[PDB]
């Protein structure tokens, strides 16, 4: 319990799998996102470009 | 009408209505199963009222434990 | 972990890790033989299991068994720092403890929801041991006495108490204003304070004689708690290490 | 989804409602003696 | 009980993810203008 | 107490009776 | 003496289904009413 | 314009909205399971499960649990007595939440196929109206049931991948659920056999499973499609009518006079018990072997077990109650505490004289002491003028054996007329009529209750089938001549 | 067209029932394990320790409660502060005696409202409006934050929150008063004010427009019936009600452009509430409300009582009597 | 411990105004649909 | 067994607030 710890992680079996949800979401996320390095709109919050 | 995806699986269980076939079909067969149906049950119904003795089938408690 | 390896933990590394319950282990087995006049500095009692007397029937037939129980407090069981003079009165080791934390208030919960609440205690014990020095297979054993779980201090949840509080039941005034007032309630109105008696058998095992050390398994029986008088008090089976070092 | 071509009405005459209020309290005055024992 | 945290562990952390790339998923564009 | 719930049952039976005779729905031809 | 069970009992089945035949016999009547036409909507 | 006891026939020819009707009836039933379990675990006394067991408590949901294997709970205590620790999420608490969740979720479904009734799934291509295709939806249902049973009778009775069922001994004293090995024997139609279970379930399984991929297969004949009018779906209701009291019949008959899937720990004893004296000879029987094998007769009567001495009471006939005796047995006598002992009559001449125990039928029987040729020697007068068998005028002793009261003799005259009293019904126990308020009367079984209801049930439900099957025939009539 | 995009889509539809949102995605799973947990817990809890003195104290149905005395006991004194999980206890059985469900229901509960006042944005932001509700909102959520959270961390333990039930909450409300003194905290007064000008407003408002509503109904027929759903026109008269409001008080006194008044309606409730939040949570850190006792003495030295000194006396009587056998020592701090 | 007579006076209280207001609501549906020339009279 | 009453008083409750969400009145324009 009170034992401070680096986020909560006491097992490594916790980390390890606290992992592959955040790296599910990202390679969904990255589904949609890939191969974007310019389209710079210079607008207020515009972001029209997909 | 609202063709759903399930729908779409199941149309062809329901899709053949009001077919038949003619002539007596398998009729004889139904009266073969019913009637050893029959016997099975006269002959369970037997052996529960002990009307029926066989060896080894002593209708009473017993020890399954 | 031994005494000499806790003692190079500092404060920081133990807190929260739940080993301040635990009891240190002894190493080497060797023979003390105490010297008359010596006594053990510090006593740690360390229950693992408790059991508790109930009635469970096994094959249509009911008799008085030790149910096994969990414990609701948390880490709160285990007596540490009893001290105690040995004596030898006919060359037998006496205990005969003096002072020290010895009480440990503990709750448990039996199968079926019953909750069972008791103070782990060893006071006014005397040992007597089966010998004189403290060599791997000596025995202890002795009886000591058990508190009241609660004090005169204590107040019902309707305000009575022993020592402080109201004497009748304030909340029925009908009970009152008539000859024979409050008597089905006088059992639960008086507040009755006993001591009870409870029985511990210690066996001694591995010592250690550089450091004047002793560890070993205990078997303690004590009564339970009885509310004040209001209701019998069961029985409790309890069992465990404990350790021990001596002062010549 | 639509307007279902299935829903119809419901009717009770007067005389239905005097026999069905009639059984019902008759019912409980047969049966109240036996549930209170 | 240790599953039971792996467990909890994962839901909680999946809805985070959840909402944390909802978000970056260049939410002020979704709007009534545009 | 009971009777008190037989009384009540007895008669609100007969109020039942005494509407059906009464506030009948009239037959016509 | 008696059960005191009884009397929700007794009661319950007295009343429900008593209310539920009222309710059937106005709705009947009301759709009546509303079918010709009239001062009643 | 459509009748109060018509208005349910809306649902006659809209296949979704009777999916919804059914899924809405589901649902009802497994609410009613979770409730009723939830209930009885909160009225529930897991204390003395040898002299209040789950019988005497008018416990009706939770035999149907334990006979399936369903023992621990998660207040820690079991069914058989032990004490279990962490029980899993299959305990009577998960059981009785489970079917409540299956209740809601049914609930909801029931909502969405009211609200979304026109699916084109339920319409015919050839004419476009809605219709079902029954003796193939009959098929798909019939090969899906036999499915089940198959993998019901060989993974879950026969504890290949399952706890078992409930298999006690032939007096009930020592009981658990272990897995079973069918018999493929005559012996396996033996009802007090369990392995009969499974290997019913098994053989049936592979037999529905052929009988459901014939019906897939094969089309009806035109002369039966016509007779049976098997286009009309109340024809299916009045067969499945029929099936179902069929069925009711079957169980009703099974719980009364028992079987294997009935045992006396979980629904009390029968009422043939009674009749010819099973426990009674039972333990007349071990009473002679201790003494044979040479051992006083006080410790003789006192390795009788309670519990066997307890199936040997009259208060626990299913046969005793009242139709309007409401509660658990145990607001009939209250809760048995201990057993007293077996009494013993002797008379001058040292004689061995016999209470004669009351029958089932009736409720008050005179006290009667009789020997062993069964002559009388002793009895209470109702009229107590010329009396030549009173219990004072002829000295009659009592010697209690293997009990609380073992060891101890009477010889006076009221307590030897109060231990007859007593003893002419059964054995002798000690109750508490104070926990509950016990009255005194007695009180039936779950098996009475049930066989009673479901007789009831059965019988009007034949008059269901009756109607229904006359109203499918007569259908084009039914109108008007 | 990907997976993600679609998924994006359904979540920010506005065409759902009940729109999800982003915000959803935390406020849905955390609100429903928090009610199932508290209806659970309301039914069949065991008894719980609450000053960790080994008293436990019933709260639940199944106890011998009723809805008014039944509550979720808070966590035990022993705890404190400390993180109290499901499973850092060794048994569900030990979970339930140091009253866990209350910290469970608790947290769950707050990240439920905040997420809440996030899915009110968000909604606001996808059916174009200006987006303020949650503004409004943030009050209720402050005074319940300050009343779960910031409180127990302040006095150092979780059994200092407020419990989940009525005679919880009474018993709440008299300690606070006892140990802080609350009536005479100036953040306690602004929040009764603020609550019964809201009171006020609400009713002259509703009556002001009620009574003067355009004659399009006939008399057997609900008067809410003339107004259609869809109006292009107001429904009632601002003339009139002006022309009231201003002959029944005074004529410069009066609000006529309608924003304005709506704006002051929102303005004033919301404005107290999170003065009493602060009165709270400021209170939370020992900075109680005025102590007037023995201010008044006459020339010789002599104490002369005023009305706060009776509100001392109270407060003393409710002082020595709460958590009678928790204290060992004079003074509580 | 408790009073027998409130269940009673709960249950009762609980379910005729329900009722009552159950009956108002289906007789105010079936006049409407009465009104309405439809495949309900 | 005052429990059981006011168990089904809550779910009740429950069960009014769930149909006037989901089988309200539909307002149109
Ligand atoms: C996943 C599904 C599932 C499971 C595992 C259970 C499990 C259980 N239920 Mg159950 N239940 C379910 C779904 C389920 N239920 C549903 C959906 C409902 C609503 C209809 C119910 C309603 C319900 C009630 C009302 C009760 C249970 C009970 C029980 C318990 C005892 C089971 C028992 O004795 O059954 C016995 C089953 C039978 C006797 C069925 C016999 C099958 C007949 C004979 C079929 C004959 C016709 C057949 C078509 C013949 C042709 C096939 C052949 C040719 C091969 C057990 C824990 C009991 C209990 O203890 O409550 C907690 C109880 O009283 N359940
Ligand atoms: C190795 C194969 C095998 C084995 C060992 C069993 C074993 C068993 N089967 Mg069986 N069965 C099998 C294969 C097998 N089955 C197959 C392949 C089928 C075809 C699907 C069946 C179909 C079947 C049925 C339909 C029944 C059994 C039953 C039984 C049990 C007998 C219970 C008893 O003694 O009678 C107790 C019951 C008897 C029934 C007698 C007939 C009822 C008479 C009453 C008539 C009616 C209800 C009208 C009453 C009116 C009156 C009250 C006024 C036993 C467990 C019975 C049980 O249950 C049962 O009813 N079996
Ligand atoms: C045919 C079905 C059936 C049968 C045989 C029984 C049988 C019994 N019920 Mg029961 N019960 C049933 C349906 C049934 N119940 C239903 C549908 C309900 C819901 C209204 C109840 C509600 C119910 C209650 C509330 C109680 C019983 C009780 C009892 C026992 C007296 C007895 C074992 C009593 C008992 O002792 O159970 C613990 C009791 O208190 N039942
Ligand atoms: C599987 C069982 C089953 C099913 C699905 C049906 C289905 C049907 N029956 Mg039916 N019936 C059954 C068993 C069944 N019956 C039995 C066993 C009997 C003999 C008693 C009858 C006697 C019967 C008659 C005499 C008539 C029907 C009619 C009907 C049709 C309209 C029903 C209606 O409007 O009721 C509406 C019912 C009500 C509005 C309220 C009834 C309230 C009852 C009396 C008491 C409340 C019950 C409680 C819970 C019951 C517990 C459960 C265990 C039974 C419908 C197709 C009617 C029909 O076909 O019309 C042409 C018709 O005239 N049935
Ligand atoms: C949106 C979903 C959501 C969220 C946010 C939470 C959040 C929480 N749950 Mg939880 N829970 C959920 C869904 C959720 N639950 C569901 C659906 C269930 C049913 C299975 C449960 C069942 C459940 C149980 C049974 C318990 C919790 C507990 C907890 C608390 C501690 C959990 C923890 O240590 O996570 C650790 C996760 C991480 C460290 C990863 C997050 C990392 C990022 C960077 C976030 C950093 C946050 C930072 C403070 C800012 C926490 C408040 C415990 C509790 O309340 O104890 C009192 C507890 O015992 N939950
Ligand atoms: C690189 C920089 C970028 C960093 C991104 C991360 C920002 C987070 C930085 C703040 C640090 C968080 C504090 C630590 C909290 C923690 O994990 O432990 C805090 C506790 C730790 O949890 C407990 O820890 C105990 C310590 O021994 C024990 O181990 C217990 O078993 C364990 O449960 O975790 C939680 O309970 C909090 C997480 C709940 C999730 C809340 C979601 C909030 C919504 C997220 C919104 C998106 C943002
Ligand atoms: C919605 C409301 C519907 C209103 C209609 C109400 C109908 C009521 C009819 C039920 C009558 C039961 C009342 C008994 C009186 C009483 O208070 O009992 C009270 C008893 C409960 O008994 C009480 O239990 C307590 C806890 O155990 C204590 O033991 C009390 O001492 C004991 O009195 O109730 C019943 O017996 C249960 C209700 C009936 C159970 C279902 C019927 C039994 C199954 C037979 C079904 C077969 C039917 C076949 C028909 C063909
Ligand atoms: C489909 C197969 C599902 C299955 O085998 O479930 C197997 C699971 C195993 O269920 C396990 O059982 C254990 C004691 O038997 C404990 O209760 C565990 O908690 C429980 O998970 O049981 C069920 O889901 C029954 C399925 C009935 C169909
Ligand atoms: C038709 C049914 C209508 C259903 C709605 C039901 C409403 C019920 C509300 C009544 C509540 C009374 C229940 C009390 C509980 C109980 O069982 O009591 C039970 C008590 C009777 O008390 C019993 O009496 C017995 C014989 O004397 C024995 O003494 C019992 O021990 C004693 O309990 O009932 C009442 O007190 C009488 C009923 C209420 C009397 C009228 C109210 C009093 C007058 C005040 C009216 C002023 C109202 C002003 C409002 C503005
Ligand atoms: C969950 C449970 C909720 C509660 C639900 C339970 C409540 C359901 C109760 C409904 C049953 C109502 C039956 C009445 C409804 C009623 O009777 O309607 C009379 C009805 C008139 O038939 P018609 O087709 O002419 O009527 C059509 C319409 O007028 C009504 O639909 O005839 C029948 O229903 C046939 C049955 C005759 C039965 C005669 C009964 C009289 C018996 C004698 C009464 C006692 C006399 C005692 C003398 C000693
Ligand atoms: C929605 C939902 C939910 C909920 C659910 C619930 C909560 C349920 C419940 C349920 C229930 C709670 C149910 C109940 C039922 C009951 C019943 C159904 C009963 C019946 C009965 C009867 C019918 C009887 C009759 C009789 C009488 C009365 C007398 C005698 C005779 C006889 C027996 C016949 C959940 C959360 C899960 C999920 C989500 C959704
Ligand atoms: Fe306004």
């Amino acid at each position: 319990a009170r034992f401070a710890n680096g986020k909560p992680q006491s097992i490594e079996a916790k980390y390890i799998m606290r992992s592959p949800a955040e790296w599910d979401r990202f390679m969904r996320f990255m589904d949609r996102y890939a191969e974007a390095n310019g389209l710079g709109f210079s607008s207020x919050x515009x972001x029209x470009x997909x | 009408a609202l063709r759903t995806r399930l729908g779409e699986i199941l149309r062809p269980l329901n899709a053949e209505y009001g077919k038949v076939a003619p002539g007596w079909g398998t009729t004889p067969i139904m009266g073969i199963v019913m009637l050893a149906f029959l016997i099975f049950l006269v002959i369970i119904l037997q052996i529960y009222n002990s009307s029926l003795i066989i060896e080894n089938v002593d209708v009473d408690w017993a020890n399954g434990i | 972990l031994t005494k000499s390896q806790i003692n190079e933990l500092s404060y920081l590394q133990v807190k929260g890790t739940g080993l301040a319950n635990r009891c240190a282990e002894v190493v080497g087995e060797d023979s003390i033989k105490p010297k008359p006049g010596a006594k053990l500095v510090d006593m740690c009692i360390e229950p693992k299991a408790w059991a508790v007397e109930e009635e469970v029937g096994k094959a249509g037939k009911t008799e008085k068994k030790f149910v096994n129980s969990k414990v609701m407090t948390r880490q709160t069981y285990t007596l540490d720092a009893i001290e105690g003079p040995i004596t030898v009165d006919g060359g037998k080791i006496t205990f005969s403890e003096k002072e020290g934390i010895d009480y440990a208030a503990t709750t448990v919960q039996l199968p079926g929801g019953e909750r069972v609440p008791f103070l782990f205690t060893v006071k006014d014990l005397v040992a007597k041991g089966n010998g004189d020095t403290f060599k791997p297979g000596f025995q202890m054993g002795g009886d000591f006495n058990t508190p009241s779980y609660r004090t005169g201090l204590f107040l019902d949840p309707k305000g009575r108490g022993g020592t402080t509080g109201y004497d009748m039941a304030v909340a029925l005034p009908a009970l009152q204003l008539g000859e024979e007032g409050d008597a089905e309630l006088f059992g639960e109105n008086n507040k009755v304070f006993d001591i009870t008696q409870g029985r511990i058998e210690m066996e001694v095992n591995k010592v250690n004689a550089e450091d004047s050390e002793i560890g070993g398994v205990f078997v303690a029986t004590q009564l339970s708690d009885t509310d004040m008088g209001s209701k019998t008090p069961k029985k409790v089976l309890t069992k465990g290490i404990f350790y021990a070092k001596v002062e010549q | 989804t639509g307007p279902n071509p299935n829903k119809q009405a419901v009717e009770l005459n007067r005389t239905s409602l005097y026999w069905g209020l009639l059984l019902i309290f008759v019912l409980a005055v047969l049966f109240s003696s036996y549930f209170f024992n | 009980m240790l599953t039971l945290k792996i467990l909890v562990y994962t839901t909680v952390i999946f809805f985070v993810s959840l909402f944390i790339f909802g978000f970056l998923s260049s939410d002020p564009s979704r709007n009534p203008n545009r | 107490m009971e009777a008190l719930v037989y009384t009540f049952l007895l008669i609100g039976t007969l109020m039942v009776i005494f509407f059906a005779v009464f506030f009948r729905e009239t037959p016509r031809i | 003496e008696v059960q005191f069970g009884a009397y929700l009992a007794v009661l319950l089945g007295t009343f429900l289904p008593a209310l539920f035949l009222v309710n059937l016999f106005i709705q009947t009547e009301a759709r009546k009413a509303g079918k010709a036409g009239g001062q009643d909507s | 314009a459509l009748p109060w006891y018509r208005v349910h026939t809306v649902v006659l020819n809209d296949p979704g909205r009777l999916i919804a009707v059914h899924l809405m009836h589901t649902a009802l039933v497994a609410g009613w399971a979770g409730s009723m379990a939830l209930y009885e675990l909160a009225v529930f006394d897991p204390s003395d499960p040898v002299l209040n067991p789950m019988w005497r408590q008018g416990m009706f949901v939770m035999p149907f649990m334990t006979r399936l294997g369903i023992t621990d709970s998660w207040g820690g205590w079991s069914i058989t007595g032990e004490s279990v620790s962490n029980p899993g999420i299959w305990s009577f608490e998960g059981v009785a939440l489970s079917h409540i969740i299956l209740s809601g979720m049914c609930f909801l479904a029931a909502i969405w196929h009211w609200v979304y009734w026109d699916l084109e799934l339920f319409r015919d291509p050839r004419t476009g109206e809605p219709a079902l295709d029954l003796p193939k939806i009959f098929g798909i249902h019939l090969f899906l049931s036999g499915l089940l049973c198959f993998g019901f009778g060989a993974f879950h009775v026969t504890g290949l991948f399952g706890p078992g069922i409930w298999v006690s001994d032939a007096y009930g004293i020592t009981g658990k659920v272990q897995p079973v090995a069918p018999a493929w024997g005559a012996d396996g139609f033996n009802p007090f056999n369990p392995g009969g279970i499974a290997a019913h379930h098994i053989a049936a399984g592979i037999f529905g499973i052929f009988a459901g991929i014939f019906h897939l297969t094969v089309r009806p004949p035109q002369r039966l499609y016509r007779a049976l009018r098997m286009g009309n779906i109340e024809t299916v209701l009045s067969s499945s009518i029929s099936a179902v009291f069929f069925a009711a019949f079957v169980t009703s008959g099974t719980m009364w006079y028992g079987a294997a899937a009935t045992p006396i720990e979980l629904f009390g004893p029968t009422r043939y018990q009674w009749d010819s004296g099973y426990f009674q000879q039972e333990i007349e029987r071990q009473v002679e072997t201790s003494v044979s094998e040479g051992l006083s007769e006080s410790q003789a009567w006192s390795r009788i077990p309670d519990k066997l001495a307890f199936y040997d009471y009259i208060g626990n006939n299913p046969a005793k109650g009242g139709l309007f005796r409401a509660g658990p047995m145990n607001k009939g006598d209250g809760i048995a505490e201990a057993w007293l002992g077996h009494p013993i009559f002797r008379d001058k001449e040292g004689r061995e004289l016999t209470v004669r125990r009351m029958p089932a039928f009736f409720e008050t029987f005179p006290v009667i002491l009789v020997d062993k040729d069964g002559i009388i020697r002793a009895d209470i007068p109702f009229r107590r003028a010329e009396s030549k068998y009173s219990i004072e005028q002829v000295g009659v002793t009592v010697d209690f054996y293997g009990g609380k009261l073992n060891g101890q003799t009477f010889k006076d005259a009221p307590t030897v007329k109060k231990f007859a009293r007593k003893a002419q019904l059964g054995e002798v126990f000690e109750f508490d009529r104070t926990s509950l308020e016990s009255d005194g009367v007695f009180r039936s079984s779950p098996r009475g209750w049930y066989t009673y209801g479901h007789a009831n049930f059965a019988l009007l439900f034949f008059f269901g089938h009756l109607w229904h099957g006359g109203r499918t025939i007569f259908r084009d009539v039914f109108t008007g001549i | 067209v990907s997976l993600w995009e679609r998924f994006c889509a359904w979540i920010t539809s506005t065409e759902n029932r009940l729109y999800i949102g982003w915000f959803g995605c935390l406020m849905f799973p955390t609100l429903l394990t928090a009610t199932s947990c508290f209806i659970i817990a309301f039914i069949a809890a065991p008894p719980v320790d609450i000053d960790g003195i080994r008293e436990p104290v019933s709260g639940s149905l199944l106890y011998g409660n009723n809805i008014i005395s039944g509550a979720v006991v808070p966590s035990s004194n022993a705890i404190g502060m400390h993180f109290y999980p499901i499973w850092e206890a060794a048994s569900v059985d030990e979970w339930l005696y140091n009253g866990g469900p209350y910290q469970l229901i608790v947290l769950h509960f707050l990240l439920g409202v905040s997420a809440y006042m996030g899915r009110e944005w968000e909604l606001s932001y996808r059916l174009g409006m200006r987006p303020w509700i949650f503004v409004a909102f943030s009050a209720p959520v402050a005074a319940a934050s300050a009343v779960f959270l910031v409180y127990p961390i302040g006095q150092g333990s979780f059994s200092d929150g407020m419990p989940l039930g009525i005679s919880g909450t009474f018993n709440f409300m008299l300690v606070f008063q006892a140990e802080h003194n609350i009536l005479m905290h100036p953040f306690h007064m602004a929040g009764v004010a603020g609550v019964f000008g809201g009171s006020l407003f609400s009713a002259m408002h509703g009556s002001l427009v009620t009574s003067s509503l355009i004659r399009e109904t006939t008399e057997n027929e609900s008067t809410n019936y003339g107004y259609k759903f869809g109006q292009e026109e107001e429904t009632y008269n601002i003339v009139a009600a002006h022309g009231y409001f201003g002959r029944l008080i005074f004529q410069y006194a009066s609000f006529n452009n309608s924003r304005a008044l709506h704006f002051f309606l929102a303005l004033w409730p919301v404005v107290g509430i999170w003065i009493t939040a602060m009165g709270i949570s400021t209170m939370a850190f020992n900075l109680n409300g005025f102590n007037f006792n023995q201010s008044v003495v006459d020339s010789q030295g002599r104490v002369i009582n005023t009305w706060a000194d009776i509100l001392n006396r109270a407060n003393l009587g409710i002082e020595v009597m709460h958590e009678r056998n928790a204290h060992n020592f004079p003074l509580d701090l």
